[PDB]
């Protein structure tokens, strides 16, 4: 009986609502000052990437009505003004990308929210990647948490399995990443990231991440041993991490393959997946896992120097984990 | 030589800039956007569609140096504050998309400019001019509009067909390249819901005034043409598909000859003609606002025909903005 | 159930197969292609456009097993060497693109099958059937064709509009997804020079018979429609743009009324109707062979209108191929 | 003047051809593909990636005329029947992808030519040459290979990195543009299953011996590098992402200094160096086969670093093919 409020009805927020419909998690309210009820219906009902919503979506008396379940629509600019109290004090999924600090996301707590999940890296909020460190959650001290990035949720479960089994002495990551809402259709203005304003569809665009450093936070033994970068490419969704690492203990590519399979089948089922098929990016469009290991795409130079490849639906896998984490948070209420 | 200020250094602003370098009558003295000089230098130097800038570009003391000429860079959100007189600007190319009425465009004159050319359809009765149609009906007005890219493609073709065969009626579709108003992934477009959907994933229906607007530049065709657009996943170059009922019977050879003679004759530089097996990238960098595609079109009979014309929505339109600037300053 | 065999496991063959599994009247028993059993399994399981196969697929021994059922895998270049009877096939879905004449298609009949449906327009006198247009004119012929994806879209709409208002004349444009016949970068296409040009990079003008072929399946419209295509960089879903002159005056509201009545009535599941702000990806997986877009269209007057209808060139056609199989074997 | 004959007029053959126009030391005196000469002209004239051909092309008596220069056109499937000597061809550029062994390529020498340059990595022990790596090692062999576009990016970079700091080991990824071998929609590729998946829709893992092959043109790096590829939906320009362990510790700025020294001196024209915020389209037309991207790279520490370098897989490679032809004639 968790109740969720969603702040920001974008890619993550709309797809979070979808995974919640799919799991019977009650979303009580959505706040977005730039999308009204009528327009929420249209954006939720039709999706270019994930298809039409399978179910019904209407608007009634200023409410979003999804599969006959009424959802309140708010239109407030500031978290502290949103009537979370009027809809039963839910946990808020903070999906705007604008309130990322503990101080910023706490506005939701002022206005009646019980918990906040920031759906992105936070400068100060605790990161919690399911399968890796969700047990670090302290309900007694943390009312605002971060579910990290999509890339971090792909790298971390993989990086955990490999470090525990073989030891990562050092690693350099590249994620070849789909384009997102922050990019532009044709060359345009992006003051804080000049490359990221260049037309998304025409270009391979070198881009920054702190995803590999962030893994050092959620797995503290990997602190200072991973970094990386990104290339944004002309695909609408689904990304892939390319992890190049030195192992402490020598490991054949068969030993590595067996370790990952192990984790996938046992302790990281639903989070880490394993394939040996001749897959491509669209094969994980709509995939719920945080990280799908691609056994055949990788290459070893020797038993201590390997390049590992894992897939992730940066939208839908990441939404699934937001819903996983808030269910996990709710289970821990004292 | 005519001194020009650009307001809005976007796709049109930046391509107008490049084209002005290839002319001697016009010099860009000033540029306004909400961007630093070094960022402007970057956006000028490199273009995903039209390649690297042919020439030199540098920043010095917070101003551009383009082919050795100092361009003033300002960052005013309000056009009235632009001090165009301090740079002695004659005409402002108003290409922000935000100031398309007399009321708003006139702030440039308040700010020291003589005249203003809007790089889009005007949202009031501000007069519109399309080269090949009505440039010569320019009657000294201080604020004008160069219409849309699509009108500039359609008007010249329409005029040639009407003058020779008489358009009883016509409907038009443009299959249009993606632009800056579209979104990379499904996002908000509260003024045009379809236009918020992922540009690169979709064929997206869109409204356009372009065909009615032909009635404004060619009054004889008033009430006789309308249409619509489909935006598609291409970054530049668009195409008009005109379905017309002809008053006078015309073979497709006769229609071809009409356009070809207009192309080489009174509409040279505006209207183009080809019989080659062309696709859209073949007109990337094209200066003509309308290039008739002979092989692509198709007639049902001598009085009902589908005509196709290519246009580079960026380059062609931008050249004609400079043409319109040069005309109103004659 | 009707035992079907598939020749050519390309785009249509594979979508036909997937759609076949949802049907109780039809069972696919064998597929023939130039493909290993393991490779056919791979191609069926994973799909860039339509997602993962909903069902189980295995190669045991083997031996393609789908949803528990054994499928016979052959790699015969010559259709005459297929022995369709040896697995008990009644109808063969001919979907290679290479056997679109009675001569060639009839090799399946000598290889033991009873009838043949071509999944593409017949290149000889072979009769064509389109559902909602002329399925009921089937007179027991043993080799037929299902027309093209584009004809399956336009004919249904054409008939509704002809039946109610009468088409004097129409010109048609299909704005169309890219297909397997196109190239990833500029490559050889000697029978169609434009079609060799970079599929992802270009708006490519393309010639189509589909508007004239409407005359074959609706003889009352012979010589009244022609048209053409623009291929564009989208991997699935196309749209028809029908400009028509009407005998009887008709408001857009009356056009809508008629399209909707037919969609809910005699053309249910063939002809669809929407008033939403739809784009192309919204009809990915669409079963309806023609989905009318009320808001996309436009009228100049009550006798001259532009009508817009969507179709999933892959999915809808594959569904109607299966309908043609069901119908010819009643 | 070295006379050359291009066998295979695909992407490389055509861009090699355009690159030879700007050279004095080389004439393209003949072409062989499987295309009529007029079709060959059309493909030369218009290019989706590189714009319209700079100059005139005509067809008379089944021979291309390019800037007043006659070119012999043939269509011999078998390189044995090519009569290279009836045009005086000194060297033939083998650009079909089919004849990447001595035995197969040697047919050109049998058909009259003196030496051959394969425009791909050899499938046998035909020696490979990469400018800025091992051109000086050439020993007069009548048949050679310019390796691949990726080795042409990787090897010059790796030489400088190894020469200054010592590569213990390195793993490489190339994020690579769509090529001719790929498919526009999910199609057959029994050689390479991932490679048949729709190129516009997917990131496609792909294998390459480009990194291994560096250890052939740089024997000191033999056994020390390997890698792989991801194909992405861009029509041209690729990038190497090399992760190396270094023997000598070096700061990222030290590595920058080293590459910039080489790009300005020893490796001028082969290896380039930028510090601008560049993207793939900024290198459409780049002649340098490796352009270091200073800001893209990243160091974990002094001894472990990810390095980035761009290459126009079409243009840079085509240019060094002419450099290889030139060199072996000296
Ligand atoms: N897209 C991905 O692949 C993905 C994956 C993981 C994490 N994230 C993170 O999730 C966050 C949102 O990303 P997205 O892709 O959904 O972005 P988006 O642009 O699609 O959506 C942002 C939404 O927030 C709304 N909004 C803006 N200001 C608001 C405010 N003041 N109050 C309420 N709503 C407001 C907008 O209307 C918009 O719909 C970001 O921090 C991003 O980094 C995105
Ligand atoms: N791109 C085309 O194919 C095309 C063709 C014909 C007409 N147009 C018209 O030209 C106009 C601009 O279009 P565009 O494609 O260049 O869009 P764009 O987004 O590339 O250009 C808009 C520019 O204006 C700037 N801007 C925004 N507010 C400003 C302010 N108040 N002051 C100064 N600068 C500001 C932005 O930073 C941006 O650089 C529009 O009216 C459009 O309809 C475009
Ligand atoms: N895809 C569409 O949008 C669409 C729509 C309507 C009609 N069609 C028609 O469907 C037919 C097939 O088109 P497609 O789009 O599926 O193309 P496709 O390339 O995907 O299909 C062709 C298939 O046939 C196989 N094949 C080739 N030669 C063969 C041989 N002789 N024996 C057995 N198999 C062989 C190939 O391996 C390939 O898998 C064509 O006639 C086309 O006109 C296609
Ligand atoms: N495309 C690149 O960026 C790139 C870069 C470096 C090297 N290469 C290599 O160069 C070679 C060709 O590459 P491409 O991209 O130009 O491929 P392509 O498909 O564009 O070129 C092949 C051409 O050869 C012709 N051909 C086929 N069989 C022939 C025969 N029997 N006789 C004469 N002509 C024949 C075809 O008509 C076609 O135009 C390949 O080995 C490729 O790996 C390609
Ligand atoms: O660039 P944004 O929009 O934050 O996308 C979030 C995530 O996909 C990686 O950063």
């Amino acid at each position: 009986m968790v109740k969720v409020g969603i702040n920001g009805f974008g890619r993550i927020g709309r797809l979070v609502l979808r995974v919640c419909m799919e799991k019977g998690v009650r979303v009580v309210a959505v706040n977005d000052p730039f999308i009204d009820p009528e327009y929420m219906v249209y954006m939720f009902k039709y999706d270019s990437t994930h298809g039409r919503y399978k179910g019904t979506v209407e608007h009634k008396n200023g409410r979003l009505v999804v599969d006959n379940l009424e959802i309140n629509v708010f239109q407030c600019k500031e978290p502290k003004e949103i009537p979370w109290s009027s809809v039963g004090n839910p946990y808020v999924v903070e999906a705007t990308g604008v309130y990322l600090s503990i101080e910023a996301a706490s506005g939701h707590i002022s206005s009646g929210a019980r918990r906040v999940i920031v759906t992105a890296p936070s400068p100060d909020a605790p990161m919690l990647v399911m399968g890796v460190n969700e047990k670090d959650y302290n309900p007694g001290s943390m009312t605002v948490v971060s579910n990290a990035s999509c890339t971090t949720n792909c790298l971390a479960p993989l990086a955990k399995v490999i470090h525990e089994r073989f030891g990562i002495v050092e690693g350099l990551m590249t994620t070849v990443h789909a384009y997102t809402a922050t990019q532009k259709t044709v060359d345009g203005p992006s003051k804080k990231d000049w490359r990221g304003g260049r037309g998304a569809h025409q270009n391979i665009i070198p881009s920054s991440t702190g995803a590999a450093k962030a893994v050092g936070k959620v797995i503290p033994e990997l602190n200072g041993k991973l970094t990386g970068m990104a290339f944004r490419v002309p695909t609408p969704n689904v990304s892939v991490v390319d992890l190049t690492c030195r192992l402490a203990q020598p490991a054949s590519y068969t030993a590595i393959k067996e370790a990952v399979k192990a984790a996938a089948k046992g302790p990281m089922a639903g989070i880490l997946a394993y394939t040996e098929d001749q897959v491509v990016s669209t094969d994980f469009n709509g995939d719920s896992h945080s990280s799908i290991f691609d056994a055949k795409a990788g290459i070893a130079l020797n038993d201590n120097f390997v390049k590992l490849v894992s897939w992730y639906d940066n939208e839908y896998g990441y939404s699934h984990r937001v819903v996983d984490l808030l269910r996990y948070m709710f289970s821990r209420e004292k | 030589t005519i001194k020009v200020g650009i307001n809005g250094f976007g796709r049109i602003g930046r391509i107008v800039f490049r084209a002005a370098q290839k002319r001697s009558d016009i010099e860009i003295v000033a540029i306004n956007d909400l961007l630093d000089a070094d960022y402007m230098a970057y956006m000028l130097k490199y273009d995903s569609t039209h390649g690297r800038f042919d020439g030199t570009v540098e920043v010095k003391d917070g101003h551009l140096i383009v082919n050795g000429k100092k361009i003033r860079v300002t960052a005013e959100r309000d056009p009235a504050n632009l001090k165009w007189d301090e740079v002695g600007v004659d005409v402002v190319a108003e290409a922000t998309g935000l100031f398309l009425t007399d009321e708003t465009a006139r702030k440039h004159i308040t700010a020291g400019a003589k005249k203003v050319v809007m790089t889009g359809p005007s949202k009031d009765n501000t007069p519109m001019f399309v080269k090949g149609a009505n440039f010569d009906k320019y009657a000294g007005q201080d604020i004008v509009s160069n219409a849309s890219c699509t009108t500039n493609c359609l008007a010249p073709l329409a005029k040639v067909i009407n003058d020779n065969f008489g358009i009883i009626e016509g409907l038009m579709t443009t299959v249009h390249a993606t632009t800056a108003t579209q979104k990379t992934v499904d996002g908000p477009s509260h003024k045009d819901w379809r236009g918020g959907r992922g540009a690169s994933q979709n064929i997206i229906p869109s409204s356009t005034g372009a065909a009615k607007a032909v009635g404004k530049v060619l009054p004889e065709l008033n009430g006789k043409l309308t249409g619509m657009a489909f935006r598609v996943p291409t970054p530049n170059v668009s195409v008009v598909d005109l379905t017309v009922r002809l008053e006078k019977a015309a073979t497709y050879e006769q229609i071809k000859a009409a356009v070809k003679a207009a192309a080489e004759g009174e509409m040279k530089g505006v209207l183009g003609y080809t019989e080659d097996d062309v696709v859209s990238t073949d007109f990337n960098g094209e200066v003509c606002t309308s290039v008739f595609d002979a092989k692509a079109g198709i007639a049902l009979n001598d009085n009902f025909v589908k005509l196709v014309s290519w246009y580079d929505n960026e380059t062609g339109y931008s050249n004609k903005v400079l043409d319109l600037i040069a005309h109103i300053s004659k």
